[PDB]
């Protein structure tokens, strides 16, 4: 973001970020497991604050 | 010498069956309120 005009990004991005892993592993793809939400408290007393 | 016997023991059967249900039911409120201390966890972890 700023001045510079869009073009110019995208040839450095093919010039220097090219030479990068596009081909994810065979099933080592990550994906996020949905995560439970759980009613609950916790309380650390320390009424030395 | 006792003419209320038979609805006194009319009575008694409704009083069992309520309380048949009544007791367990709010045992159960004592219990799910209570629930939140009897599982509680404690931990101390003072200064060093
Ligand atoms: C101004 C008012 C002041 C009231 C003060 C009352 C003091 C509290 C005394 C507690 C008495 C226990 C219930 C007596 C049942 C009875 O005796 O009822 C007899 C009746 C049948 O009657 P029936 O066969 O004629 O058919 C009726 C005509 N259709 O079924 C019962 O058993 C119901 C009772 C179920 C079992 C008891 C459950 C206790 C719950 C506590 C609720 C208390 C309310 C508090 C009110 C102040």
């Amino acid at each position: 973001a700023g001045g510079l005009e869009h073009r110019q990004l995208l040839d450095l991005a093919q010039k220097h970020f090219s030479g990068l892993s596009g081909t994810y592993d065979e099933d080592a793809v990550p994906t996020l497991s949905p995560c439970r939400f759980t009613g609950s408290q916790i309380c650390h007393r320390e009424d030395g604050l | 010498a006792e003419p209320e016997h038979d609805h006194r023991k009319r009575m008694g059967l409704k009083m069992l069956l309520m309380m048949g249900l009544l007791l367990p039911l709010v045992y159960a409120m004592k219990r799910h309120k209570w629930s939140v201390l009897k599982s509680r966890k404690l931990a101390y972890r003072p200064p060093k």
